[PDB]
């Protein structure tokens, strides 16, 4: 068990540098804020775990479940530089800083080495209509219209029936895709998956 | 490099690697990929 870094804290307090909160942002800038300003703890919606738990309730992301459906993009919550009541210590004391941040070269070999040496990385890819419908297997865009960019966490790789892939975690809850995860084609910068990878080293060491 | 890798196995001592979040109705995926990978790395490099 270890520190769960607060999506809320970064999303709400980064600002201009990172983009426009709930309406888009820059991951490279996000990693950079972590190095400069650091980030506090904070769990999932209504969990009361951490300094700043996520404040936007979960929903059904293009799947059927019991949760209310997702309704596009709402209001970026404000930046509250204080922890939830019932949590200690303070927000300043609760910050975790990154030592550095850096892009990872557009080589599947270089992305693979990075993950292997240092852990999971963040990357971005282009979501097409046919991606929404993903349940399992290895995703490979065929049909659909370009929908927009999507930032994710790449945590591994492998081969499923001759098809190489990246093991990727989405943030659309557990009832989407393969328990919230998905595999997407590896080695061809498919949908630009290898082209926008960013990572960094914890200040702790 | 091995033909396969899954950080959930290489580092079972880090629960966050297996953890999936929900961004909700907000285009914050840019911040989600970041804090998730940062939670992982903090554990991998220390606690
Ligand atoms: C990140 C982002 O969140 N993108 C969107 C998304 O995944 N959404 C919107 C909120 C609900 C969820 C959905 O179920 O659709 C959407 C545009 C993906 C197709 C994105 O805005 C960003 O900042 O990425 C640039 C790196």
């Amino acid at each position: 068990v270890s520190v769960e870094v607060s999506a809320e804290d970064l999303l709400t307090c980064c600002g201009s540098m990172c983009g426009d909160g709930c309406n888009g942002g820059y991951p490279a800038e996000a990693w950079n804020f972590w190095t400069r300003k650091g980030l506090v703890s904070g769990g999932l919606y209504e969990s009361h775990v951490g300094c700043r738990p996520y404040s936007i309730p979960p929903c059904e992301h293009h799947v059927n479940g019991s949760r209310p459906p997702c309704t596009g993009e709402g209001d970026t919550p404000k930046c509250s530089k204080i922890c939830e009541p019932g949590y200690s210590p303070t927000y300043k004391q609760d910050k975790h800083y990154g030592y550095n941040s850096y892009s990872v070269s557009n080589s599947e070999k270089d992305i693979m080495a990075e993950i292997y040496k240092n852990g999971p990385v963040e990357g971005a890819f282009s979501v097409y209509s046919d991606f929404l419908l993903y349940k399992s297997g290895v995703y490979q865009h065929v049909t659909g219209e370009m929908m927009g960019g999507h930032a994710i966490r790449i945590l591994g790789w492998g081969v499923e029936n001759g098809t190489p892939y990246w093991l990727v975690a989405n943030s659309w809850n557990t009832d989407w895709g393969d328990n919230g995860f998905f595999k997407i084609l590896r080695g061809q910068d498919h949908c630009g998956i290898e082209s926008e990878v960013v990572a960094g080293i914890p200040r702790t060491d | 490099l091995p033909a396969s890798f899954d950080a959930r196995e290489q580092w079972p001592q880090c629960p966050t690697i297996k953890e999936i979040r929900d961004q909700g109705s907000c285009g914050s995926c840019w911040a989600f990929g970041a804090v998730e990978a940062i939670s992982d790395r903090i554990c991998i490099h220390t606690n």
